[PDB]
This record gives C-alpha cells, structure tokens and sequence, in this order.
C-alpha cells in the first residue's frame, strides 16, 4: 500500500491551481443557472456567449476574493479549517450585509 | 376598486376573448381550437364546456334574455348557442371574416356584425334580410360601428376620421363630424364602447390618444359639428399604444389595457387623472380585458391565463359591530350607579 499524510495533496494542487488559469466551473451548468435566474425577471431572453463568459469570470473572481478573506479570518481565529461563521463575518465586515 | 393579485385561472389554456351578461355570473372564455369554456364566480366551477368548432373564435356577445350568445371564427360561421345543454340553433356559413358581433339590447332579433373589408351590415336571426348601412367613402376597408346604450341609434367610424350616425333601423343621417386628430394628419378608429348608465363614450383612436364624448353633446352638434372632447387621455412617459378599452360599472372609471407591456391603467371620467397602474406577469402580451358590471373585478386574457383582480376588503368586515367603539387609554366613567309607525310588512 501507499498513502500520503493529509495536507500534502492539498499543498500540491494549491501550487498547481495557482499556476494554471482557466475556468474551474463547468460552463453548461453555469449557463443553465444564468438562464434559470434570468427567467424570473423577463421571459424569452437570448444571451450571447460572451456575456455568459463575462458573468463566469466575474463570479469566479468574486468567489476567489471571498475565500482569501475567509482564510484570513480562519487563521486569525487560531484554527486552520473554514466554518460558515467566517464567511458571514467577512461579508459583515466588508459592508455588504 | 381593484388593487391586488387575488388569484388566477389555470383551467384551460389558449384563451382568446370573453365578456359578461347583465348580471355577472358566468365567464365565456373564447378559445383557439373552437371552444367556449364557461366558468362560474360564486361557486368557482366550470358548468358547461361547449366544444363549438376547431377554428379561432374571434368575437362573442351575450344577449339580455340570458340564452343567446353569438360568435364567429375563421370558420367564418355566425354561430349561436344556449347554455342549457349546448344547443347550436343556427349556423350561418358566410364569407368575409368577422371582427365583432353586437346585439340590439332589447330587440334581440337584430345583431350587428363587422366584416373584414366592407361596411358593417345589420344581420338578423331568422331571415337573411341584412340591412345595408350606407358608408359613403368605402375606400378605407376597415370601418367599425355600434349602437348607443339603449339601442336608440347607430354610431359608425371609418379609418379616415369621419363619424356618421344613423337611426337604429331606418338609417337617418343625423350627425356628421371628422375627428380633430393632429393638424394635417387624422387617424383611424379601433373601438368605441358604451356604459350601462348614461351616454358617454370613448373613441379609441390610433395616435395613442383616447378621446371621450357624450351622446347629448353630439346630438346637439348633429350634422356638420365640431364636438370638443370631454377628456383627452394618453401616457406620454411610457409612449404606449392601446389595444382594448371599456368602462366601469357606472361609467366613471375608464379601464384601458396596453398593447406592449401587460399592464392596466385606470382613470376617472370626471377629473381625468390616473389612479392606479395594475401589474401581473411581466413576460406576457395582453389581448382582452373584461370589466364586471356590479362588482369591480377585472379579467385579463394573455397566454391562456385569466386573472381575478379584487381588493380583498383589507379595511375589515364590519358585519357585527357598528357599535363597540375603541378607547385607547383606559378611560373610566365609573361614577354612575343606576308602537309609533305601521308600515306594510306584507308588502
């Protein structure tokens, strides 16, 4: 048998995902999500593909910034794990809730 | 006067038009595949389903007796039905497709039918003796006409702008005026509707302006008159063209539906301001709007969906207590210590 101790196959894939820059979200579920929550404001809309790409890039950047600030809160509380009170704290402090 | 959402009808899809009787009990939902669905208010049920035709049923009209509808389609048959068991009494396979049917209110042998191209000619029930209503110009190809409230006259409307008035059966040319649309460019007419008390009426023009006139004013005008309107209605912000207009149960609150946005606008006859804008599903396009005569609830026909718009009596019901008025702070008054008329009951 062969196993790694936990944390090793975290730190690798951290270096890997900080090198590679493409999408990280499969685009047809995201396009169906956009069409779902745009159904409720107007029926029979018609998205260009570049608009869906722009929404994908903006939402990806927003989630990455939110997880960086959540990581700062979690290291501040003398833990390593992330719990949802950290995310609620970060959106409380930033001024969006 | 309607202010809520209050519910809707997912019963039978592909709704196209409806209207009411004098009493406001049923609801004749016109359908695309040649059907008239009849639904009830106070029992909320569907009594009779007349599977009339297969073609789009365009126009409908109830009569006063509570027995005789009249309709037409791209089947192009001036039909008739009865609500007891669905009895198609008559069947008039005719050319030149139809837009609107209209009875005389009490002489219900005479119905008034608008064809596609030429003048509306007064049909009957039994005989084919249609009474030709003479339109002079005849180059407009879309001319609409109607009765007054009591069936005492015939009002007409061309596409140029000239309005002529005839007697209800012998066609006395008594009134003649062209409408004062713009300065150099006039406009056509799309509908003219009438109340249940009084002789005020609206002129649904096609430069996005509703104009309102009275019957006594134009009978005083008569031949070669220039009747000024009682009221000029529009909406300059949203720049909206109109589809179908109607009146209130007293002829006070004009209910005109849009043609772009699925919204109702409600005015007053006297003052002339907007009072409330109604709304619904933002992703529809509205065709027909029904007003209820004795109790102000509206029906809206779009995408096969018909909606009931009441006001819920949010004030309260006050059936039990005309007495028992409220004291806010604890008011105390505890000092105190303690065959004239004969009316015919059998009337």
């Amino acid at each position: 048998p062969h196993r790694y101790r936990p944390g090793t196959v975290a730190l690798r894939e951290i270096r890997r995902y900080q090198k590679s820059t493409e999408l990280l979200i499969r685009k047809l579920p995201f396009q169906r999500l956009v069409r779902e929550i745009a159904q409720d404001f107007k029926t029979d809309l018609r998205f260009q593909s570049s608009a869906v790409m722009a929404l994908q890039e903006a939402s990806e950047a927003y989630l990455v910034a939110l997880f960086e600030d959540t990581n700062l809160c979690a290291i501040h509380a003398k833990r390593v794990t992330i719990m949802p009170k950290d995310i609620q704290l970060a959106r409380r402090i930033r001024g969006e809730r | 006067y309607p202010e809520e959402a209050d519910g809707t009808l997912d019963c039978i899809s592909m709704a196209l038009t409806c209207t009411f009787n004098r009493w406001g009990t049923l609801l004749a939902v016109g359908c695309n595949d040649g059907r008239i669905v009849i639904w009830d208010f106070l029992t909320r049920g569907i009594a009779k389903i007349i599977s009339a035709h297969i073609h789009p049923v365009c126009s409908l009209c109830w009569s006063r007796d509570g027995h005789k509808l009249v309709s037409a389609s791209t089947d192009n048959i001036v039909s008739q039905w009865d609500v007891l068991s669905g009895d198609c009494d008559q069947r008039f396979r005719f050319p030149s497709p139809i837009l609107k049917v209209q009875y005389h209110p009490r002489d219900q042998n005479k119905v008034l039918v608008c064809p596609m191209k030429s003048a509306p000619v007064m049909l009957t029930l039994s005989d084919s003796k249609h009474v030709v209503l003479p339109v002079d110009d005849d180059s407009d190809l879309n001319v609409v006409a109607s009765f007054d409230r009591r069936g005492e006259y015939i009002y007409t409307g061309n596409a140029k702008g000239k309005i002529l008035v005839l007697k209800t059966d012998s066609q006395d040319l008594v009134a003649s005026f062209r409408v004062t649309t713009g300065t150099s460019n006039t406009t056509a007419i799309k509908s003219i509707e009438f109340a249940r008390k009084g002789s005020c009426f609206l002129i649904n023009t096609a430069d996005r302006i509703i104009r309102v006139y009275d019957g006594r004013e134009i009978l005083t005008c008569g031949r070669d008159g220039e009747p000024e309107p009682m009221q000029k209605l529009q909406d300059l912000v949203n720049r909206t063209p109109w589809k179908k207009c109607c009146f209130s149960g007293d002829g006070e609150y004009i209910v005109a539906g849009s043609a772009r946005q699925h919204a109702l606008y409600i005015w007053e006859k006297s003052i002339g301001n907007l009072v409330k804008i109604l709304h619904g599903t933002r992703g529809e396009l509205l065709l027909d709007v029904a007003w209820h005569p004795v109790r102000p609830i509206i029906a809206s026909i779009s995408s096969g969906v018909v909606s009931i718009w009441a006001q819920n009596q949010v004030e309260n019901w006050s059936a039990f207590a005309p007495d028992f008025k409220e004291l806010d702070e604890n008011v105390e008054y505890e000092e105190r210590e303690s065959e004239d008329e004969e009316v015919d009951v059998t009337s």
